[PDB]
């Protein structure tokens, strides 16, 4: 990846 | 069912919605804990019953409260109505949030009026078609105390599996079915809402607010329960009980 492209939790429960 | 009695204007007056006519969404209902903090939606399907999601972990301990509820007169019209019993489909996947759906049985029938009433339930074999307009509600996060903000909706389009796959890959099974990223976003805190789709004039529940972008980001889909392949359960439910 490079950038903010790596959100971690890329996912969650809503 | 799915007909408000206070239609709503669907212009409007979540992430970047917008604040729904209070008493349009009648169906739309908020679970709170005791202590009174609002912590997944749900749905009304009759006087009795209302559909929610399984990963919210609601109990007996809890409470659903129908009407009014901050929207627009906001501590309005409302009623709490303590939970009798749970039913969580057996087949939810804690894991892959597959099969997120569980119906509550009210202990006391909510009272049916203007601003309460029933959202209408899918057949197994009817057909959503990718594309289509539908509307999705809630008090959930504008912005990944939350006292929600007012009552929100947000129109948004169904995705075809495939192309929710483009972006979410094989987390995405086939009893869900996504929507969004459109410029608009289901969020945390509207887990167990409604995503609606008038068939013939009826709004009927397509999805139930299951998981997305942690982000809640409004250029990628979200992610419901797909209620038509799960509401032959439902009905099992309820002629059960």
């Amino acid at each position: 990846i490079v950038n903010g492209e790596e959100a971690v939790p890329g996912s969650w429960p809503w | 069912c799915g007909v408000p009695a206070i239609q709503p204007v669907l212009s409007g007056l979540i992430v970047n919605g917008e604040e729904a006519v209070p008493g349009s969404w009648p169906w739309q209902v908020s679970l709170q804990d005791k202590t009174g903090f609002h912590f997944c939606g749900g749905s009304l399907i009759n006087e009795n019953w209302v559909v929610t999601a399984a990963h919210c972990g609601v109990t007996t301990s809890d409470v659903v409260v129908a009407g009014e509820f901050d929207q627009g007169s906001s501590s309005e019209k409302i009623q709490k109505l303590k939970i009798a019993k749970v039913f969580k489909n057996s087949k939810y996947n804690s894991l892959t949030i597959n099969n997120d759906i569980t119906l509550l049985k009210l202990s006391t029938a909510a009272s049916f009026s203007q601003t309460v009433s029933a959202v209408c339930l899918p057949s197994a074999s009817d057909d959503f078609a990718a594309g289509t307009t539908c509307v999705t509600t809630g008090w959930g996060l504008t912005r990944y105390a939350n006292t929600p903000d007012r009552l929100q909706q947000a129109s948004l389009p169904l995705l075809s599996n495939t192309n929710c796959k483009k972006y979410w890959g094989t987390k995405i099974k086939d009893a869900m079915i996504c929507a969004g990223a459109s410029g608009v976003s289901s969020c945390m805190g509207d887990s167990g809402g409604p995503l609606v789709c008038k068939k013939n004039g009826a709004w009927t529940l397509v999805g139930i607010v299951s998981w997305g972008s942690s982000t809640c980001s409004t250029s990628t889909p979200g992610v419901y329960a797909r209620v038509t392949a799960l509401v032959n359960w439902v009905q099992q439910t309820l002629a059960a009980n």
